[PDB]
């Protein structure tokens, strides 16, 4: 093999433990958007890393965007210096990954009926609403996105590890149901 | 008996009552009105299990236990009264068809043609 | 789903827009709802049969109907363009094999018929005219 | 007489059950706490025995806060005339 | 420098005084007084700001796509009147 | 209805300029110019909807979007305005009010 699944995204919440005041802050902001009547959250991003920070009113904070740990650890405590910037008491509280994504590609045609026949229980093709195939891991607890072409796509997972680790025990059932 | 009551009296059953409102009570109302024009007939078929649907021949519904039968289709017309401004072929029911009748294909063979379905004259 | 259950269990061939085209189920949520309760049959322990309903809605011989069955076996052994939905694949079948014969009907005909897309087919019919040679029986 | 539909059948046919071609037709198709009670203040003084239906569209903002401040410096008549109307 | 926003200054003068001019008799200060306040707005008349109407901001990614309709910006010292407008920029 | 965005142009401030003068340096009577700057966020409004035919087509880098009371705000760094002319700005800032 010699893969390595290339992360695509990593989401991280940032409590503060605040409260601020939306119009205040987005009339003195400059890289801020906010909508009351779409989602009455502040959308804050910045430049380097390119992230996505969501600002809530009740100090909730989720950063998401970035392709490794401390790019979205180090997005955060810029996200978190705008807010004390501004005129409030942000803190940089509360640091837990939410997801992590990759995907990756294994440069061979994949069987996904026999594939999806074999392993019933855990894979799920529809073929005329989702051109790939969606599998699901027990040990480790990932959902895979399969294509035909070979594009796999790994999602639900905290910790790097769990993205690799599905890998290695799916390969050799990629290798398996190939073609040419 | 049979002919006659197809070719006349099928349009006399539903011309005499060809039409339906719904009284809508809104505060300004509306109405609503569902007509039909002129009932259509088909030719004897079996709609199969899979969804074909085919032509008939009795010999073959003789053996697989069916409905010698054709379909029917009316032309409905939609109306819509708002307080009266106004602003489709459907089916109804396979009816059984009788042996040597007008809309059977029967009707128009001669002798060996009855001979190539296996049909005595 | 029940539905639908019954159209796999009795070995029916029937399409999501068929039911779509009775009730209103919003997709999204019809499909998770079926999903879970095949989680339920496995928590309780081939579009093939498409084709000739299609053809019985164009009207079309039984040569005529076997020639896209022939089409549409040897179309998934020749792989290459993988999937992309059978539904649309059938009716490339469909149009290649009225290709082969003469019957008046075109794309924008079967187009309104069987709800579908005039120009996707005719890009489908790109790798088909290449593959016009693994396709031929007698 | 009754006109006979001298086709393939299929085709007609297949306008009976499920045929993917829906619709084709329109028939039959279907807040501060001192700021909104200051506002409710100038309601009351309008109408004070009206229901909290229309109340809820003519303001049309933070109906939980409206709710909190009916209950607050209102009194709710439950019925006889003027029910669900604040006093 | 524009022939039309010049065409455009002269309806703004004129549709201005025809207006005020009944106020200006129910205020009853002059009519001279109104005439005053003509020659000296075209007297007055002789920083890159764009000032109109958002109507659609689409943005994906990185790449802004906005749809804007009927203003007037001033640009380097000179004043454009525009109708429609669609700004592709690119934040980093 | 009727937004006061205009007031801040060229000719925005110019009508100003002249109507303060009238009120400040002469004896031109108060809460009568307010009346014309209502007119004049009336007749412009229906000025630039109806009698312009340019087209702008604005592309550069964006440094700054806010957003805040159905106000958008734009900063563009490095844009060129084509007109129909293509003018390139080293900033503009872009103010944008609903239109509806």
């Amino acid at each position: 093999s010699g893969i390595v699944p290339t992360l695509q995204n990593i989401v991280a919440t940032v409590t503060l433990g605040c409260r601020l005041d939306l119009k205040t802050v987005a009339l003195h902001a400059r890289n801020a958007e906010y909508n009351p009547k779409r989602f009455a959250a502040v959308i804050m991003r910045i430049r380097e890393p390119k992230t996505t920070a969501l600002i809530f009113a009740s100090g909730k904070m989720v950063v998401t965007g970035a392709k490794s740990e401390d790019d979205s650890k180090l997005a955060s405590r810029k996200y978190a210096r705008i807010i004390q910037k501004i005129g409030f008491a942000a803190k940089f509280t509360d640091f837990k990954i939410q997801n992590i994504v990759g995907s990756c590609d294994v440069k061979f045609p994949i069987r996904l009926e026999g594939l999806a026949f074999s392993h019933g229980t855990f894979s799920s093709y529809e073929p005329e609403l989702f051109p790939g195939l969606i599998y699901r891991m027990v040990k480790p607890k990932i959902v895979l996105l399969i294509f035909v072409s070979g594009k796999i796509v790994l999602t639900g997972a905290k910790q790097r590890e769990e993205i690799y680790q599905a890998f290695e025990a799916i390969y050799p059932v990629l290798s398996e149901f190939r073609k040419m | 008996s049979f002919n006659q009551f197809v070719d006349y009296t099928l349009q006399d059953i539903i011309c005499e009552d060809s039409t339906l409102i719904l009284e809508q009570l809104a505060q300004i109302s509306r109405k609503y009105e569902i007509s039909f024009g002129k009932i259509y007939v088909t030719k004897p078929m079996v709609n199969e299990s899979d969804g074909v649907t085919h032509a008939l021949y009795p010999q073959e519904a003789r053996l697989r236990n069916l409905t010698y039968s054709s379909g029917l289709f009316v032309d409905v017309k939609k109306r819509t009264y708002e307080l009266k401004y106004e602003l489709g072929k459907v089916f109804i029911g396979r009816l059984p068809i009788m042996l040597r009748s007008k809309n059977c294909y029967l009707s128009e063979a001669t002798e060996s043609d009855l001979y190539k379905l296996k049909e005595c004259p | 789903a029940s539905i639908l259950i019954g159209c796999r269990r009795a070995e029916v061939a029937r399409t999501f827009k068929e039911i779509q085209s009775l009730i209103h189920v919003k997709t999204k949520e019809f499909g998770k709802t079926l999903n879970i309760m095949k989680n339920i049959l496995r928590g309780k322990s081939q579009n093939l049969t498409y084709i000739p309903r299609f053809c019985s809605h164009l009207g079309l011989p039984m040569q005529v109907t076997t020639s896209a069955e022939y089409t549409a076996k040897k179309c998934k052994e020749i792989k290459e363009i993988a999937g992309k939905s059978p539904i649309t694949i059938a009716v490339v079948s469909i149009y290649l094999n009225i290709l082969l014969f003469q019957i008046p009907i075109t794309a924008a005909k079967v187009g309104q018929t069987l709800q579908v897309t005039e120009g996707t087919i005719k890009s489908g019919y790109k790798i088909l005219y290449e593959h016009r040679d693994k396709l031929v029986d007698p | 007489r009754i006109t006979t539909l001298d086709e393939t059948v299929g085709v007609t046919m297949s306008h009976t059950g499920m045929s993917m071609r829906s619709d084709n037709s329109n028939f039959l198709k279907v807040m501060p706490k001192k700021e909104i009670l200051d506002y409710l203040f100038k309601l009351f003084d309008e109408y004070d025995y009206w229901s909290l239906k229309g109340l809820k569209e003519r303001t049309r903002q933070p109906e939980a806060h409206l709710k909190e401040c009916l209950d607050k410096v209102a009194t709710l008549v439950k019925k006889g005339p003027y029910a669900f109307k604040y006093t | 420098s524009n022939a039309e926003a010049s065409r455009v200054y002269e309806i703004i003068v004129e549709s201005v005084v025809n207006e005020v001019r009944e106020d200006f008799e129910n205020a009853g200060i002059d009519e001279q007084t109104l005439q005053d306040l003509k020659n000296i707005w075209q007297k007055k008349l002789t920083e890159n700001l764009m000032l109109c109407l958002y109507d659609k901001v689409t943005r994906t990614k990185a790449r802004w796509k906005c749809s804007l309709k009927d203003g007037v910006v001033t640009i380097n010292r000179n004043d454009y009147t525009f109708q429609k407008a669609q700004v592709e920029a690119e934040w980093v | 209805g009727y937004y006061e965005l205009y007031r801040r142009s060229t000719i925005g401030n110019s009508l100003v300029d002249a109507l303060d003068t009238l009120i400040s340096d002469g004896r031109i009577e108060a809460s009568l110019a307010m009346r014309v700057l209502e007119t004049f966020d009336k007749v412009v409004a229906e000025t630039l909807k109806d009698n312009t035919q340019s087209k702008l087509t604005v592309k550069g880098n964006l440094d700054t979007y806010g957003f805040c009371d159905d106000v958008w705000t734009f900063i563009v760094k490095n844009c060129q305005v084509t007109v129909e002319s293509v003018i390139s700005v080293d900033k503009l800032r872009i103010v944008a009010c609903n239109s509806k």
